[PDB]
């Protein structure tokens, strides 16, 4: 899966998502990646998010439209996104999952659930400062 | 300023590099994050994305995609889109020429076959090979439970207990 | 304030007594919740519950139903469902058979009629004359847009300009 | 549709919906029932919430789970629904939508969108203190 947060100059907010689902699903699964604000949503007036990981569980939780509604309340980007992975956390403790946070004015963040075998996540940047694409990684909670 | 941003999961760069260049070339962010996407169907991103990739029970590939305006909070989305490549592409379509939000399966291949989308198999000799040795390791892993057979330890079909 | 409760959208007293009697029979929330939805499918709620109601615009109805289970926040859902009546039972069989959340369309029907689902035609006389009503008024109305020919006034195919 | 909302005797909660779309959909359409936090949401340790109404808008704020998280917060049930109701009314005016709110205790409420042909929403209640489903209205906001 490849989730995309995309704030233009004028400061108007897309998001996006595009995936093939997980392997040997049952014919006909759709998991988080087609639902707004499980697998990504935008919001002009707070910020962007997007989740990858085990959408049949992500999907319960609406990872994308908490995050941004953290945001909303003036949260940190990466603040918003390790409290929507704390929550999951706490059904269920297994779970695969990273998400990425973005404000408004331009501030980014990223969060992912720690697991044996998962435990940092990378993502790619892409701004005026930066002027080349980025790749930044986060430890794992 | 430290606009525009634009941020995607996993190093996907050459999706991050597409999404920017749409935006230099003065594209919305939709434009962008429609080009970055498209990018990664195009490569097969750790063949978590695109065509021949992720086979379900019975084979097939089938895609997810969706893209929000976050101005209007305008969404088009297709789910289980059934052998169109461009997932996204037909994404976008929903939200610019329909009031819906949702499209689902092969009726959501017709909508696409509409809005000039090619129709054409996902599969690949990889994805095959991969159901094949599926197939081989009796269908382990899969996401049944409480039925007929025992689904940790057999294929199906199955009937509920 | 007192347990248990039930609450439903509209007065639809049927579905209500249907859920109410499961918690009296000693039914959990989650069978009370299925048999009040279930009733309404039975019923043809306002003709926007279950079948013979709101025919698409190949004259076809499908169904869409969910239910989610609260202590472990577990959900079981179905959309675009065709050719099966009892949505919230097949519903109900994806959360108790899968670790999965949705199945759509065709696909999902395939999975009711392992279930134990009977396989049946979800039109009625009465929701093939309202689809044909609708075809000689010229289509309205419709959820179209950004096409031609104009959607406000013509039947499709649609395509855009 | 039919959105529905269950709180057990032992103070489980569960939800749910089922519906036939709307009238000429386009083929394949698929609205806010079936979608976790739109069309219906269940939370043991918050409340519930279920909504109805016009689908393709619904799903873009998902209702359901706005309102259990302000009822997570604290909010009386008949507020968390009201606020629900403003939220997407400052987004579409005109849009056709109905939300029903129960928390954890048993306490339950209702709002609407008001519309020159909507004015009024009725839903079914069935209490312990009652001995028949009864029917409540709530005048839109
Ligand atoms: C579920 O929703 C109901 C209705 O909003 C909540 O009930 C209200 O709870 C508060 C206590 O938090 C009660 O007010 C307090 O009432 C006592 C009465 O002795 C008074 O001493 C306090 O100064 C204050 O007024 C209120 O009466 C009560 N309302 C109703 C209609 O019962 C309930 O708390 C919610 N449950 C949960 C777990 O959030
Ligand atoms: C965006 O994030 C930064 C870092 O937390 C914060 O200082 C800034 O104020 C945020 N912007 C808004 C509008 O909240
Ligand atoms: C872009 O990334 C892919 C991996 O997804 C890599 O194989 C390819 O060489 C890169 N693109 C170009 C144009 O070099
Ligand atoms: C269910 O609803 C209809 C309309 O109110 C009514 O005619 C019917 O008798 C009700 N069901 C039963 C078992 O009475």
């Amino acid at each position: 899966t490849i989730g995309m947060v995309v704030i233009h100059k004028t400061g108007h907010i897309a998001a996006g998502t595009s995936t093939n689902g997980i392997k040997f699903k049952i014919h006909g699964r759709v998991g988080d990646s087609p639902i707004p604000g499980a697998g990504a949503y935008a919001d002009d007036t707070a910020g962007a998010a997007a989740a990858t990981g085990n959408g049949d569980i992500l999907m319960r939780f609406l990872p994308s439209y908490q995050a941004v509604e953290y945001m909303r309340r003036g949260e940190d980007p990466t603040i918003a996104c390790q409290k929507v992975i704390s929550r999951i956390q706490k059904h269920f403790p297994e779970f695969f999952g990273a998400v990425i946070c973005a404000n408004v004015t331009g501030s980014y963040g990223a969060a992912c659930n720690k697991l044996s075998t998962f435990t940092q996540f990378s993502f790619m940047v892409y701004n005026s400062e930066k002027n080349q694409p980025t790749e930044e990684k986060v430890d794992c909670i | 300023s430290p606009l525009p941003l634009v941020v995607n999961t996993w190093p996907f760069k050459n999706a991050t590099e597409a999404a920017w260049r749409a935006l230099a070339s003065g594209g919305s962010a939709l434009d962008a994050v429609e080009s970055g996407c498209a990018m990664c169907e195009r490569e097969q991103c750790d063949g978590s994305v695109g065509f021949g990739g992720s086979p379900d029970e019975l084979g097939e590939t089938t895609l997810d995609a969706m893209i929000m305006d976050g101005t209007t909070m305008d969404v088009g989305a297709v789910g289980d889109l059934r052998r169109i490549k461009n997932a996204i592409g037909v994404a976008r379509k929903v939200l610019e020429h329909t009031t819906h939000t949702l499209l689902v399966g092969e009726s959501a291949t017709t909508f696409a076959q509409s809005m000039g989308f090619i129709n054409e198999d996902l599969s690949t000799s990889a994805s095959q090979a991969l159901h094949s040795d599926w197939l081989a390791r009796n269908c382990q892993p899969n996401y049944w439970r409480n039925v007929i057979p025992d689904p940790s330890k057999y294929c199906g079909p199955y009937k509920p207990p």
